[PDB]
């Protein structure tokens, strides 16, 4: 459910700061307003309202009226704004980290095993996957900045 | 670095379907809330004032 993960799940750049506040504060301010309501319908006192009442036949007309349907400021889901836009970005920063992570795990695998093993069978070897790994090392200097 | 930020994409980018539905569902929640608090109010004080 995460105060911990949910503010440090973006990157290096503290332009989702501004984003992230509004989420945050727009989420509570929604759950402190459905409990502090009351959950039920109207109460509608009839039974002693008809008989106080000066004009005849006036509290039973709007009670009748009242207890049946009404209008409220409510909406569908058919401007779903941000649905359209959550799979979009799985495909541009989750999909897409996913080959990232593929080629980092693969080629930091290789790059362990061949600086540990000798110097003229195993060598040649050693020394390509050396400079895929140095390689590496300016790739993630520039993802970075 | 990256295992950690690609789990972290995934987990972000699908809270935003779920931030916007759950304020969307609230607001309509909260607005049939006042509305009816609303004509219970304006009933009550009506009977008072007749009693």
């Amino acid at each position: 459910l995460d105060w911990t993960k949910i503010v440090s799940k973006l990157g290096l750049s503290g332009q989702t700061a501004a984003a992230l506040t509004s989420f945050k504060k727009r989420n509570d301010e929604a759950k402190r307003i459905l409990f502090e309501l009351k959950q039920q319908p109207s109460n509608v006192d009839f039974a002693f309202y008809k008989s106080t009442l000066k004009n005849t036949a006036i509290v039973d007309k709007i009670q009748s009226d009242v207890s049946k349907f009404t209008p409220s400021k409510a909406n569908l889901s058919k401007q779903l704004n941000l649905i359209e836009s959550f799979e979009a970005k799985a495909l541009e920063n989750a999909k897409e980290t996913e080959s990232v992570v593929l080629a980092e795990l693969t080629d930091l695998e290789k790059t362990l095993e061949n600086i540990e093993s000798x110097x003229x069978x195993x060598x040649x070897x050693x020394x390509x996957x050396x400079x895929x790994x140095x390689x590496x090392x300016x790739x993630x200097x520039x993802x970075x900045x | 670095d990256q295992v950690s930020n690609l789990k972290d994409v995934v987990s972000t980018t699908k809270a935003l379907f779920e931030m916007s539905k759950e304020t969307a569902a609230l607001e309509a929640e909260a607005f049939e809330l006042k509305q009816k608090v609303a004509v219970a109010s304006e009933a009550k004080s009506v009977l008072d004032s007749w009693v």
